[PDB]
Order: C-alpha cells, then structure tokens, then sequence
C-alpha cells in the first residue's frame, strides 16, 4: 504494498519507521509518544496521525479501553481531514474507523464512516458490501437490500453480495428465490461466504420447499466446521456441553425446579388461563417466521435473564414461585413464557441459536388427540401437569392438530455443564 | 429483533467493545 506516504510523509520516513518499529515492538506508551511527537512537529502528516491512531487501537487492546479505543477512532477520522491524504493510506483509516465503531457497538457511527467510504471510493465494490452489513447490523434490512441490489448490479457474480442478498430474501420470507443466491454464494467461496448463517438459512429454505437436498448442506457446514452436527446447528455454542435431543429431569440435576412446577402445575395453567380470558393481549403472535401455518402467542415473563415487571402483574403467583431457581431466572440465554398454540398449526423445523441452554415444557392445557413435538429423529407428546425437557439447539418440529387449545409454560435453564464462571460472562441472547 | 427461538437475525448478541 500500500502507498501510504505522500511527498512531504517520504521526507520524514526515517522518523515515521522509528516510531512505527516501536510500534511493531511492543513498547505501545513509547510508540504512543513517538507518533505524538510526530504529530506535534508534523501536524498534517497523515502518516504520522495514523500512526498515532494505530498506537491507541493496540493501547486500547492492551488496556482493554472502550475511552482509549473511542480516541483512536477520532484520530482515524483526523487522518481522513488532513490535506493530501494517499488514497490507500485514507482508506486503510476509515474502514479501521468503522470496524472499530461496530466492535463499541456504534453502529450509527459505523454507517456514517462507511457510507463516506462508498462516497470517496464509489468504484470499490468490497466497501458497498461492508455497507450493506452496517445496515444488517442496525437492523435495517430494507437499505441493505437496496445495497447488495446496487452491488449485483455491477458485479452480478460477487459471491459475497450473494449470500446477503439471499440471507435478506430468507428473513423476508422469499424462501424460493432465496435459495439461488445463498447456494451460488457459498459455492462461489468468494471471502466471507464460509459461513454458518449461510449454510443454515439454505438448508432450512430448502427444506421448506421440500428440496430434500437440505441435509446435504448440513453435512457439508458440519464438515466445515459451522454444526456440532447435522442435527445441532446453533451457532452461539459452548464447544463440549453435552449434546443429547431428549433429557430427562435427573439428567439435568434440576430437579427441584422440576418438582415445584409439576407439584404447582395448576395455579401456573389457572394464571395462563385467566390472562387468556381477560388481557388476552399479553400473548403475542410468534414473529420470527417459524409457522407454517396457524396460530402461536406466547406471553413472556423473563427474557435474557430479566424480568418483565408488568407481565408478572399478569402472572404474579407464577413470578414468585419461580424466583427461587436463578437457574432459569438468570438464563440470559433464554425465556421463560406461556406459549399458546391452536389447531391447524405446524411449526417449520428450526433450531435455537445456541447450545447454551435447555428448554422445559409444562404440560397445562393439553387435548387427547393431535399434539407432538419431533425433537431430532425422536417425536413426543405433552401431558398435564408434567415436564418434558429437550436441547432446542436440536432441530425441533411441532404440529397441532387438536380440536381445541393447547397451552404450555416453557422454561429455559442454563446447560448444567456451564459453571458460573460461563453462565456469568457469556453475552445474552 | 432478538435471536428468541431461531437464528433468524444477522447477528443475535449486542455489541459493547471490552
Ligand atoms: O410448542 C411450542 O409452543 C413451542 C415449541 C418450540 O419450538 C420450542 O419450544 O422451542
Ligand atoms: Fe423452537
């Protein structure tokens, strides 16, 4: 390689590669300083002030600093003001700029930076690309369309464009026309394409359009690394926790918890019911596009770990019960809800996002005929006033085909192989 | 959207640097 020096930055090499083996060194305060002299005698070198901005990113490493990190993203923008700034050199700090920005959770900030990028460098398609998964991280999902569609444009075969494109057309529920793009991406192994997301969104539209290939991209995400198996296909894991479809209460060591909510079973389906009759609107529809067909709400108490205050209004004798097992309490991976389903009801398969937690299931309202789950290769059915216990990292189905309602209590606990060291830092989800 | 029961967001954890 990159020109990163201009004409007067060439004059003052042998300063700039003294503080720069510094750098390279190590030795980050004496680095820091260097540049900052640098900066003092040279002040519109944009070496120089990338230098110093590089020397704060790694001191932000080292000190583990969001502050210092927020400081050198300030002076990577510096770089991008100064005159006669190396087209290399400018690109080299914005992108740095963003991609920290996005690591701070600034997202807002990242987009700013990256749209400049497509603004000064409107040829280079890798920087629309990087837009695009700005607007994915914000959750704005119509603007990245519009981008990875202004990318096909130019570059129909950008194998990375592909996958997104493919990925948004999933999430909008456009199974079929999503299925060229996410295959033609990943078959074209253009950088950033070897990924579980793109293998587990192929496989799952192809199996939602009966192409019984699915499982064939499951084997291969699996052999790549992406699955723990063609069976668990969660993607925020634990490497090691056990990993079986079907548990049992002794298995899990939650028993305690397991014998309070099938020796209480009755007030937790009483409130469920009254709330069905009388703030129906506390159920609310399943929104992530996993039915088929049907009618599923579910009325959530906990989620990541927190507590809803006004549904447990709604729900008071089952919040307090409940508070005595901070093992499903303090799952910051997972939920604790009624979940309603009614007749004419299939859930497509799909599985959870991480293998970081178990999900119970309490029978309340459950009708003779008509109701089971198929967890794996292995289908069960529900009873009242008893626990069925599965790893959701499992693929999972459910039909209902009863002639009335079905109402369960699900209840997330941590895997009991996480130790509170884990169940204390791992991120929410 | 959070990642409640699938895998349906880009990414499903939030970010907040160190
Ligand atoms: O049967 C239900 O209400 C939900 C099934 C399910 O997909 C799950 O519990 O993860
Ligand atoms: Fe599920």
């Amino acid at each position: 390689k990159p020109k990163l020096l201009n004409k007067f930055d060439k004059t003052i090499k042998a300063e700039l590669d003294a503080a720069e083996k510094l750098r390279k060194r190590g030795k980050i305060e004496e680095a820091v300083n260097a540049f900052k002299e640098l900066v003092r005698k040279y002040p519109q070198s944009p070496r120089a002030r990338y230098g110093k901005a590089q020397c704060e990113d790694d001191l932000a490493e080292k000190r583990r600093s969001n502050e210092v990190l927020r400081g050198a993203i300030e002076t990577y923008q510096e770089v991008a003001s100064l005159p006669d700034v190396p087209a290399d050199l400018l690109k080299l700090s914005l992108k740095r700029r963003s991609d920290r920005q996005q690591f701070l959770g600034h997202m807002r900030g990242s987009l700013l930076t990256l749209q400049r990028l497509v603004q000064l460098f409107p040829n280079d398609t890798s920087l629309k690309n990087d837009l695009g998964v700005g607007y994915l991280l914000i959750g704005d999902n119509d603007n990245a369309k519009k981008v990875y569609e202004e990318v096909l444009s130019v570059t129909p075969n950008d194998g990375f464009a592909k996958v997104h494109y493919g990925f948004i057309l999933k999430a909008q529920n456009k199974i079929a026309e999503s299925i060229p793009y996410l295959k033609e991406g990943i078959e074209s192994g253009d950088p950033g394409t070897d990924d579980g997301r793109f293998y587990f969104h192929l496989g799952d539209a192809m199996q939602r359009v009966g192409n019984k290939e699915a499982y064939k991209w499951y084997e291969l995400g699996h052999k790549r690394g992406h699955f723990a198996s063609v069976w668990q296909r969660s993607l925020y894991n634990v490497n090691g926790l056990k990993a079986q479809p079907w548990w049992t209460p002794k298995e899990t060591g939650y028993t305690e918890l397991v014998k309070s909510l099938e020796r209480n079973w009755k007030l937790i389906r009483d409130e469920g019911l009254a709330v069905m009759d009388k703030a129906k609107g506390l159920f609310l529809p399943e929104d992530e596009n996993l039915r088929e067909k049907g009618d599923w709400s579910q009325f959530t108490l906990w989620q990541q770990g927190r507590r809803n205050e006004n549904a447990c209004k709604g729900a008071p004798k089952t919040c307090t019960l409940l508070e005595k097992f901070p093992e499903t309490t303090g799952c910051r991976r997972g939920q604790i809800k009624y979940s309603i389903m009614h007749p004419g009801t299939h859930v497509w398969p799909h599985t959870g996002p991480t293998n970081c937690r178990l999900r119970m299931h309490l029978g309340l309202v459950i009708p003779k005929e008509g109701c089971k789950i198929r967890c794996a290769n292995e289908t069960k059915t529900w009873e009242e006033g008893k626990v069925l216990i599965f790893d959701d990292s499992f693929e999972h189905e459910v039909w209902q085909d009863a002639s009335s309602f079905r109402l369960i209590f699900i209840v997330d606990v941590w895997h009991p192989e996480l130790t509170p060291q884990q169940r204390r830092s791992l991120p929410a989800i | 959207g959070k990642c409640k029961n699938g895998l349906g967001e880009y990414t499903c954890t939030s970010l907040e640097g160190f």
